[PDB]
């Protein structure tokens, strides 16, 4: 089993859409890391109810999956310059299976 | 327990004499932490710990549950240059 | 002389605390003596000290805790009982996920309770048995016979 | 008398009864049942604590109806004048006045057999009807008020304690919770209900097994409750533990789940304090070693005490629970393996010369069990109820409408996320506290 990335690089006030490719009782989210800072939670859904984010990110931010197609997206709308980051998949069934995460870097042009 | 060194001055000190918890370290004037790594345990599962990498000693901290007091035991002593 | 825990596990009414008592042996399981035996396997003599439950199922928060403590593992199920025999593979992923490791020693018990007749075909306990790759040995409480078969084995999974 | 008239005349022998070993009073180590009612009601001596266990413990070796026939078999004495004469003031006297205290003892002890068997309680009124000499006409007077009274289904000693409050404020049920209420009334709570519920367990429920058999529900319902509320602590915790994300309130959470466990401790709950050491020990909470890391040492020793408790089957919890003074609530876990063992290593009928015998040895060492249950249950507690917080513990369902299954790898996913293996690195994650996370400590006033 394996989990993939899809994104890029945008500018400010973009709309970035990020995939992931898992190929039951689990929870899945995604992790950015800033460079030079410490890894970072930004969101999650456990199947259970809804999805939480990170404080940072509150409104701009929203998870989904297609379990129809076996993917999951973090949708980033109103992007800035902050959320450079690598940004990592990651699912949580009995084993913590990560992403190598794709580069997503915001310039202000 | 016991820990007895080897090779003399990659030194080596493995031991025997249970616990599901333990940090085994090379601490090397005064001494202090020259080198410790994780054996078995929870989060802190291989986690490695180096001080900014003469009599070296070995180290090893024994404990059953992580809010355990530990047992350290040292070695005897592997000074060279 | 090397000491061996061993815990005993199971679903309820399958005969683990029959098993046990029947390993060591007026039975009063007060005494330390109840749960610790001398014996010999393969010409080495150890101390068998056996974690029995029986009674506690209900107490399910505490499995974690008292599987922790011992180092073989009898997954015991009835054979006039399927449900139990359904059962097994929840306590070995239990166990493997507290030892923290795919190859925890363990063996499967399954015991006769002579009580209605056997539902459980020793082909299937293979079968298991082998997916999981660990011994598997038919036991009876009202015959001893397997009994110090079951427990040696463990030890030997464990050496 | 007769030997076929009467048939608790048949002369004692190595096949009718056997007695135990070390002085001047015998002790039944087995016996035919009619032996076995023979000396419950013998002319010579009464045996309080034979009787005691008898009533405790047949019904796994006579159904109740038997019981109450076999008890009127020994009451109907027959007729064989001088040394007749002494067959009256020295035998039938002291039976028929020892079988009418086993009536009194019975329908006052166990009075469950007649709540559940209309028929038996009517036999009974029958048979004590039949009573008459005003020897007894007194007796009889003393079990049919029994019976009446038994037909008809907070005075503290001291000065309780003060009831201390934390953040939340009294008629604030709903900002309660673990960090907000205060980590003293949490424990004396708990405790409170905890000691309750300990309190409710009749040996009825333990005799025989039954709370590990199809019919557990209707027969060992106080038991199961009681078992079934330590379980969902233990969850509680487990879940307040890992559902902390964020690592400082975590280390928050598990600080005062250990301060509980100290007044835990100073109370003499010993189920509760098991509640925070299986929580502590389960596989989500046992792998976070960051958030442990930063427990204080002083902490971490309360804990290790806790825990080493349960370390070699239960040595020193044993020895500490046999010096506490009460009032206390012990940990039933242990007397539940107890009664199984004991009833699962000793053989129902001890056979000899090629007829069965009761073990009443067997059913001694039960007996012995329950006793020692009951002792823990008379002292009660001095401290103050506070409904609304009763309220809040009793109403917890951690487990949501979530199997155990779900539930369980759920708790251990949580871990898995908020503290990742070797390889990938620790991520950082929000609060969720609005509150301020200090202790407000574990003294009173």
């Amino acid at each position: 089993q394996l989990v993939e990335s899809g994104g890029g690089l945008v500018q400010a006030e973009g709309s970035l859409r990020l995939s992931c490719l898992v190929s039951r009782s689990n929870l899945m989210g995604w992790y950015r890391q800033a460079p030079g800072k410490q890894r970072e939670f930004v969101a999650r859904i456990n199947p259970t109810g809804s999805a939480n984010y990170a404080d940072s990110v509150r409104g701009r931010f929203t998870i989904s999956k297609d379990n129809s197609k076996k993917t999951l997206y973090l949708q980033m709308g109103s992007l800035q310059p902050e959320d450079t980051a690598v940004y990592y998949c990651r699912l949580i069934q009995n084993r913590d299976y990560w992403g190598q995460g794709t580069q997503v870097t915001v310039s202000s042009h | 327990v016991q820990l007895v060194e080897s090779g003399g001055g990659r030194l080596s000190c493995a031991a025997s004499g249970i616990l599901p918890i333990n940090v085994m370290g090379w601490y090397r004037s005064q001494r202090e932490l020259v080198a410790t790594i994780v054996t078995s345990g929870g989060s802190t599962a291989g986690n490695t710990n180096y001080v900014d990498s003469a009599v070296y000693y070995c180290n090893l901290k024994t404990r059953r549950a992580p809010w355990a007091t530990p047992n350290n035991y040292w070695g005897q002593g592997t000074q060279v240059t | 002389m090397t000491e061996y825990k061993l815990v005993v596990v199971g679903a309820v009414g399958v005969g683990k605390s029959a098993l046990t008592i029947q390993l060591i042996q007026e039975y009063d399981p007060t005494i330390e003596d109840s749960y610790r035996k001398q014996v010999v396997i393969d010409g080495e003599t150890c101390l068998l000290d056996i974690l029995d439950t029986a009674g506690q199922e209900e107490y399910s928060a505490m499995r974690d805790q008292y599987m922790r403590t011992g180092e073989g593992f009898l997954c015991v199920f009835a054979i006039n009982n399927t449900k139990s025999f359904e059962d097994i593979h929840h306590y070995r992923e239990q166990i493997k996920r507290v030892k923290d490791s795919e190859d925890v020693p363990m063996v499967l018990v399954g015991n006769k309770c002579d009580l209605p007749s056997r539902t459980v075909d020793t082909k299937q306990a293979q079968d298991l048995a082998r997916s999981y790759g660990i011994p598997f040995i038919e036991t009876s409480a009202k015959t001893r016979q397997g009994v110090d078969d079951a427990f040696y084995t463990l030890v030997r999974e464990i050496r | 008398p007769s030997a076929d008239v009467y048939r608790f005349a048949e002369p004692d022998s190595e096949e009718n009864i056997i007695f135990e070993e070390n002085a001047g009073i015998p002790i039944i180590k087995a016996g035919t049942v009619i032996k076995l009612i023979e000396r419950l009601t013998y002319h010579m001596y009464a045996d309080p604590n034979f009787v005691r266990t008898f009533l405790t413990t047949y019904r796994s070796f006579c159904k109740p109806q038997e019981l109450l026939s076999l008890i009127i078999e020994r009451f109907e004495i027959p007729e064989p004048s001088a040394e007749l004469k002494r067959f009256r003031k020295e035998y039938i006297q002291p039976v028929q006045l020892r079988v009418l205290n086993v009536c009194r003892h019975w329908v006052e002890h166990h009075f469950y057999d007649f709540e559940r068997d209309a028929y038996l309680l009517q036999r009974m009124e029958e048979f004590i009807g039949t009573v008459r000499g005003k020897a007894m006409k007194k007796w009889v007077e003393s079990i049919t008020k029994i019976i009446q009274r038994k037909k008809i289904a907070i005075t503290f000693q001291s000065s309780p304690p003060t009831v201390e409050w934390h953040i939340s404020r009294p008629g604030h049920i709903e900002t309660f919770d673990l960090l907000t209420l205060h980590p003293i009334e949490i424990a004396r709570q708990l405790t409170l209900l905890e000691s309750d519920l300990y309190r409710a367990v009749q040996p009825s429920e333990l005799v025989g097994s039954v709370w590990t058999k199809e019919d557990k529900e209707i027969n060992s319902p106080n038991l199961l409750k009681m078992i079934r509320h330590t379980t969902n602590l233990t969850l509680w915790f487990e879940k307040c533990i890992v559902e902390t994300e964020n690592l400082e309130e975590r280390v928050a959470v598990v600080s005062r789940i250990i301060e509980i466990l100290q007044v835990f401790q100073e109370l003499n709950n010993f189920n509760g304090v098991l509640e925070v050491v299986s929580a502590m020990n389960s596989s989500p909470v046992y792998r976070l070693d960051h958030t442990f890391e930063q427990i204080p040492s002083r902490q971490k020793k309360i804990l290790e005490e806790a825990h080493e408790l349960s370390e070699d089957h239960y040595k020193k919890y044993l020895a500490k629970l046999r010096s506490i003074n009460p009032p206390c609530v012990p940990f039933f876990g242990i007397y539940l393996t107890n009664i199984l063992k004991t009833e699962e290593g000793n053989p129902e009928v001890l056979k000899r010369h090629g007829k069965e015998l009761i073990n009443f040895s067997k059913r001694r060492k039960v007996a012995e069990i329950t006793g020692e249950i009951q002792q823990y249950q008379n002292q009660p507690y001095c401290l103050r109820v506070e409904s609304d917080i009763k309220r809040f513990f009793e109403n917890l369902n951690p487990m949501g409408n979530s199997m155990e299954k779900e539930f369980t790898d759920y708790l251990f996913n949580k871990s898995l996320e908020i503290e990742p293996r070797n390889p990938k690195p620790l991520p950082r994650f929000p609060k969720k506290y609005s509150y301020p996370l200090k202790s407000p400590g574990v003294r009173p006033s």
